[PDB]
RNA sequence: GCUGGGGCGGCGCGCCUGCUACACCGGACCGCAGGCGUCCCACGGCGGGCUCAGCGAGGACGGAGACCUCCCGCGGAGCAGAAGGGCACAAGCCCGCCCGACCCGCGCCCCCCGUGCCGGCGCGGGCCGCGAAAGCGGGGCCUACCGAUCCUUCGCCGCCCCGGCCGCGGGCGCGGAGGUGGCAGAAAAGUUACCACAGGGAUAACUGGCUUGUGGCCGCCGAGCGCCCGCAGCGACGCGGCUUUUUGAUCCUUCGAUGUCGGCUCUUCCUACCGUCCGCGCGCACCGGCGCGGAAGCGUCGGAUUGUUCACCCGUUCAAGGGAUCGUGAGCUGGGUUUAGACCGUCGUGAGACAGGUUAGUUUUACCCUACUGGCCCCGGGGCCAGAGCACGGCGGGCCAGUACGA
RNA sequence: AAACACAGCGUCGCGAGGGCCGCACCCGGCGCUGGCGCGACGUGAUUUCUGCCCAGUGCCACGACCGUCACCGUGAAGCGAUCCGCCGAAGCCCUGGUAAACGGCGGGAGUAACUAUGACUCUCUUAAGGUAGCCAAAUGCCUCGUCGGGCAAUUUCCGACGUGCAUGAAUGGACCAACGAGGAUCCCACUGUCCCGAGCCGCGCCUCCGCGAGCCUCCAGCCUCGGGAACGGGCGAGGGCCGG
RNA sequence: GGAGGCCCGCCGCGGUGCUGACGCGCAGAUCGCUCGUCGGAGCCGGGCAUGGGGGCGAAAGACUCAUCGAACCGCCUGGUAGCUGGUUGCCUCCGAAAUGUCUCCCAGGACAGCCGCCGCCCCGCAGUUGCGGCCCGUAGAGCGCUGGCCGGCGGGAGCGGGGCCUCGCCCGCCCCCCAAACUCCGAAGGGCCGCGCCGCCCCGCCGCUGGCCUGGGCGGGGCGGGCGAAUGCGGGCGGCGCGUGGGCCCCUCCUGGUAAGCAGGACGGGCGAGGCGGGACGAUCCGGACGCCGGGCCAGGGUGCGCCGCCGGGGCCCGCGGAACGGCGUCGGCCGGUCCCGACAGCAGCCGAAUCGGCCGGCCCGGAAAAUGGAGCGCGCCGGAGCCCCGGACCCGCGCCCGGCCGCCGCGCGCGGCGGGUAGGAGG
RNA sequence: AGUUCGGCCAUCCUACGGCGGAAACUCCUUAACUCGUUCCGAAUUAAGAAGAGAAGCGCCGUCAGGCCCCGCCAGUACUGCGAUCGGAGACGUCGUGGGAACACGGGGUGCCGAACU
């Protein structure tokens, strides 16, 4: 039919991975979260309390509440021609920290370090801006070529 | 005949619909034998192989399969003896076709099972024959005789392999003159090089 | 007399007509569902800070 | 109420699992396979201990299975009921103690207008259970198992009865229960063939259109039949087409109406050819038959019963099939179908019903435009010709001849 | 008209202080009447008949008061409003009667010296299991039933046959002389109904003098094919056509 | 002798058949023949009685003054209608929806969406690519799991059939073919998030948190440094209100059905509400989206004549919608044999060079049938005026460019950009 | 080298052979006490120190099964965008982007951290 129970159409997204059944490792409980941190949502099918809805599987958001046992996560959801901010409570088995800012943090650190380095020696500051791949430059190649031909059918 | 003309189920229009716990009241297929001739015959005899290929993507009814089997087998057996060839039907009728029997017209028109067909693609072998040099003079005529019971366009080819094995005749003969073949009742395989010794 | 049951044919075009509206910039800092013990401590720490307390005199 | 017209039937009319569904989310059908309106003070909470199904081998009144023992056993068992997920020093089984299947108050998720309802989750306080403790516990591992305003009834603590006080009684603020399954929730049986009203080609019955299952016609192949001999004549098992002269499917046009069956009368057209014409073949001696190709000029009739188309029989110069708004009602007729009277049977309490039978029952208007048939708008006598029309078919007798041919 | 009426037949109620009906009230009709009467119903001359069922529904008991079933009245309690008991008319319930009241009226097996059939036996079962009669009927689906008559030839007609989809006894059955602008089949006579049409008479029509309307009307008024709201006068392409 | 709801028949009283005439009538029911009855339950005149949910009825729902399955007159009453018809000057600026939920709801509404007008404020934006992080189980693939399915060959503890033997069940290997409700694997394709402030030191508050001098949160003060992908371009918010809630078509992807110009869904576009050229002819196809004009260039499609516009070069060559299946029609190929040591066709003799078999391709021929006379648009053409390809031209949609003018919106006030529109809204 | 407590959870698992112990771990001995077994000191609880590498454990081996990496499979299968390209259709082709799987071949077979001996 068409019924829309809380867990409809979850035959594949809530199943365990191959040879990864059973209890979760203990790193999922003793890692530290702070307000404003970016996290990912991935549902674990062996834990049935604090489970988010199928819609939130594979989204990223920020922490707005640190609780005794659950976290509060803010997520942007599009509804028709508008975006709504949804706040949900998730238990620890369904949340992982997100590396969506690691590249920017490393870029900032490197930019500052390079700026410090050349100043002490006085060397000119290089360009600290990313470049989209530019066209190739002039160069010279050697020839030991192999003749290529088309085969018969 | 009591059956619809074959143009009503020629093309692969639906998803495969096998007989299972969901589809139940299915009649029995018309064809029940898929290996004819001398099935028990060492791979050594019967070096020549012929194929009747399919040049269409379509569906073939079990009645047509039975008719073609009978025609080809009868001809080859009569001409060159009942123990000079091995004939294999390479396609099985796993798909079920429905009929909406004609009160209510298009309302509630899901349809009941009627028969079975085989789904075949382009280039897929339909028949295969193994024989020695005695019956190789009539295998092709048997295949041409069977070609007229099947819808569409088919082609007749002579394989370069040895019988029903995967070896070309040159490779097979070399590997035989180098002692590297484990032999079975129909097929041959290369010797093993892995696992424990002894 | 049967009519159509459903269509989403024109809906994506209507959504984009005035852009996809973003949320307000105050929805990100609401106290709507925060832990009460944290909220109470934040209130008392501010009030006792001389540099940020709004108590008169 | 929905509805490939309505009715009969069914209930995607409130909910749940998998598929349809094309790898975020969403996504239709009287789509596919199914389920729910319950069951349990333990089948619930917590702690401890343990490991299941089963293979192999052994024990014997004892066998295909009782019970016992060892071995290996990733779950192949079990966990209330659909289906799909989950689970091994456990979420399964056994034992011990218990009642968090509690009280007060908030927020969020799902469906979604970001309203309600069911269901779930996260918290702040109170009081408790188990455990050495950390911990866990707002029922039965997760996804279904349920209900507004008004009224009634019950429970705690209080307030009002307005000129005062007292006792009964009434009312009020908060929360449960009594129910609306058509489940965002009127209090509700038939019939009309005596009949209406407003509308509808958003929707049936008759022409036309698309389709061709069914009906009809035609090819290819060659297992066999035919004394022997696949093809003189046939041709199974299969496969490929065509037609709209059957019946279905659909609902595009027409409800401010295109007069709805058959017969009678009259014209024209098709060919997929029944006799006659011209050829060829035969399992063609003759007679008579059968097959194939070209060929639509002529012929294809008179009667009994039936409204019949059809069918069936008698007879004869021996008797094909079709189209044209299922050709033809301001051409007729009115036998049938199909208003209002009446009868029978079956059905219904009844009014009434019946693709059951029977009998009686107004058929209106051309003078207009065009088409068609003839006739006119004067011009001498005799002729020729473009264009248009078009008409000789069938059956016998005599001579050939009781001949050719043939026993 | 086969419809209604009808004489005849049958049932039911009532003895006047009654029955049936009218009617807002006061008062009326049958009734200037009295059971050989009045009122209410069904069947429908004559002849011959009119079977079984009172479980259902209906009606009736000068049957019975078992249970239930009002106001009023009365007892207890109470400050009083009130509340709880008793009391218990008709009706229903209970016990009987009634079908010329409404209506109803069965299945499956086995069986006789050829076969066939089944007088006979067993079995389930109802309130009762369709009797006397009649029939492919104005009533039989299958069905244009089977056999006979009549015809050259008959889905019509008549006579038989009968496990009758779904005949049947005053919702009357069967039969019937006389009668019928009733429905149906056949025979004689007669004939333009027909083979197959022809000729004629009067009136209209037509031409003239006099008189003189209605309906209808986007505009217009020759065809074939195409496409198109799927059958065009107009649109695209062709073929024809003085005007009146 | 003269009875009778007896018989034939005139006037009367009726109203059978011709389904006659008439049917813009003599007539809002008549006329002609034919017909039923004619001493009785007969026919006719006048007076009187019965009144509208009432009367009267030998019963047809008949009649009750052309009116009856409930008369006529006036008033309540301009009764109600989610339903059909109509709704009256100009120009300019903007411009839809045919969808979601609820509804005794399905020919109607409410709320949301889309749009107009009126504003207000000053706070960087995006239907895009690049770079970085995470998510999904579809096509394909496969048979390890859940199921299904052809055989071949080996081992035999146990069991069966059959003659210590011989095939079976069982164990092993091999093998043919599969799945919308199978998955160990798994794309293309999609979705979400990020891409400037950073680093160091010190100080303050907390009624939260910790064994502590621990943390976390919120603030203050000093020092150094700096604007760190591309491309384009100003953004955000509020009030009031209308129409719409029957849609259809194309592309690609699907479901039911033998199929359908059938019914039901999905991303993007179109018609609706889009002028103009072409496709002979068409709401939607191919181009191109519109103020009034002059000039130029040219898209799509074409260039015998109708009818604006053409040549050159290479090859083939009997133009209905159309299949299985046939062809010794012609042209072009691929793979194999035999041949001056003499092939093929008419071992040796006669000759004296190609020949034989299989599999294809292009264009053709057969297969190939309907009803008024007719349609590659017509006439026609056919070593083309046909088909495939190469090169250079030509014709014309104000579509594009240049110039003039009109209006609107902007503006360094010098000028610049633009102009379709149904339902609907606003200005002069 | 060993033990206690851990992180990631097979390059660490499974089967079968072999090597080793000073210290450590383990196997071992007893049932008065403590606690214990639907019955059993088997398990478990308490109390010990005569034996031992025979197991467990650490290491080695196997044309080992499994697990992991690289190549080939293969620019193949499939696919986004554009096409009056071919074909009656079923399907295919061209341009411009992305790009597998099985199978097969070669090799490999636990590290990391804090405290004690
Ligand atoms: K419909
Ligand atoms: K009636
Ligand atoms: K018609
Ligand atoms: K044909
Ligand atoms: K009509
Ligand atoms: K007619
Ligand atoms: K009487
Ligand atoms: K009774
Ligand atoms: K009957
Ligand atoms: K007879
Ligand atoms: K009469
Ligand atoms: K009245
Ligand atoms: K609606
Ligand atoms: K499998
Ligand atoms: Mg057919
Ligand atoms: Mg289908
Ligand atoms: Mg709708
Ligand atoms: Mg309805
Ligand atoms: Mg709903
Ligand atoms: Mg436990
Ligand atoms: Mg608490
Ligand atoms: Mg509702
Ligand atoms: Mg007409
Ligand atoms: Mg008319
Ligand atoms: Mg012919
Ligand atoms: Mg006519
Ligand atoms: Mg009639
Ligand atoms: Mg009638
Ligand atoms: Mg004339
Ligand atoms: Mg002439
Ligand atoms: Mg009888
Ligand atoms: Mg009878
Ligand atoms: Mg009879
Ligand atoms: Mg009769
Ligand atoms: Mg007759
Ligand atoms: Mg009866
Ligand atoms: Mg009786
Ligand atoms: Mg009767
Ligand atoms: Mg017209
Ligand atoms: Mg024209
Ligand atoms: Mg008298
Ligand atoms: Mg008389
Ligand atoms: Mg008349
Ligand atoms: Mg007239
Ligand atoms: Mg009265
Ligand atoms: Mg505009
Ligand atoms: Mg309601
Ligand atoms: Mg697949
Ligand atoms: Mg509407
Ligand atoms: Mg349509
Ligand atoms: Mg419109
Ligand atoms: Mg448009
Ligand atoms: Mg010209
Ligand atoms: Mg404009
Ligand atoms: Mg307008
Ligand atoms: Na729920
Ligand atoms: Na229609
Ligand atoms: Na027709
Ligand atoms: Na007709
Ligand atoms: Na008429
Ligand atoms: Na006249
Ligand atoms: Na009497
Ligand atoms: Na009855
Ligand atoms: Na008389
Ligand atoms: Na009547
Ligand atoms: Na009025
Ligand atoms: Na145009």
């Amino acid at each position: 039919t068409h019924s829309q129970g809380y867990r409809c159409k979850t035959r594949y997204c809530f199943a365990r991975k191959f040879r990864r059944h059973g209890m979760a490792n203990l790193t999922t409980y003793n890692r530290v979260y702070k307000l404003g941190q970016y996290v990912n949502i991935k549902v674990n099918g062996a834990y049935h309390k604090g489970m988010p809805h199928r819609y939130y599987n594979g989204r990223t958001g920020t922490i707005f509440n640190i609780g005794p046992r659950a976290l509060g996560v803010q997520i942007q959801k599009r509804v028709r021609g508008r975006i709504m901010l949804k706040r949900i409570n998730v238990r620890l088995e369904h949340v992982h920290p997100s590396d969506c800012r690691k590249n920017h943090l490393e870029r900032v650190a490197a930019n500052d370090a390079a700026r410090r380095l050349a100043k002490e020696t006085g060397q000119p500051v290089p360009c600290l801006k990313r470049q989209n791949a530019l066209p190739r430059a002039a160069h010279v190649v050697s020839i030991a070529s192999a003749i290529d031909i088309t085969p018969l059918k | 005949m009591g059956r619809r003309p074959a143009r009503c189920y020629r093309y692969q229009k639906n998803k495969p619909y096998p007989k299972s716990r969901f589809c139940r009241g299915v009649p029995d297929p018309k064809i029940r034998y898929f290996d004819l001739g001398n099935r028990r015959a060492k791979v050594n005899d019967f070096p020549y192989c012929f194929h009747l290929l399919s040049g269409e993507k379509e569906q073939v009814s079990s009645e047509a399969l039975e008719a073609c089997r009978i025609a080809c087998n009868k001809y080859i057996a009569k001409k060159a003896g009942k123990d000079s060839f091995h004939l294999r039907i390479r396609v099985h009728p796993f798909h079920v076709i429905r009929i909406n029997k004609m009160q209510t017209g298009m309302r509630g028109a899901w349809g009941k099972p009627q028969g079975t067909v085989a789904r075949v693609s382009i280039g897929q072998p339909l028949l295969s024959v193994r024989c020695r040099a005695s019956a190789k003079d009539y295998v092709k005529d048997a295949l041409r005789r069977a070609k007229f019971k099947i819808p569409g366009r088919q082609a007749i080819v002579e394989s370069r392999n040895w019988g029903f094995t995967e070896f070309t005749k040159e490779e097979y003969e070399d590997l035989r003159e180098r002692g590297e073949l484990q032999y079975d009742g129909n097929n041959a395989h290369r010797i093993s090089r892995k696992g424990p010794l002894n | 007399a049967k009519l159509k049951n459903h269509t989403s044919k024109n809906q994506n075009r209507k959504d984009h007509r005035n852009g996809i509206k973003k949320p307000k910039k105050s929805a990100y800092t609401s106290h709507k569902g925060m832990c009460p013990k944290y909220l109470r401590n934040l209130r008392r720490s501010r009030a006792n800070d001389p540099r940020q307390s709004l108590r008169p005199n």
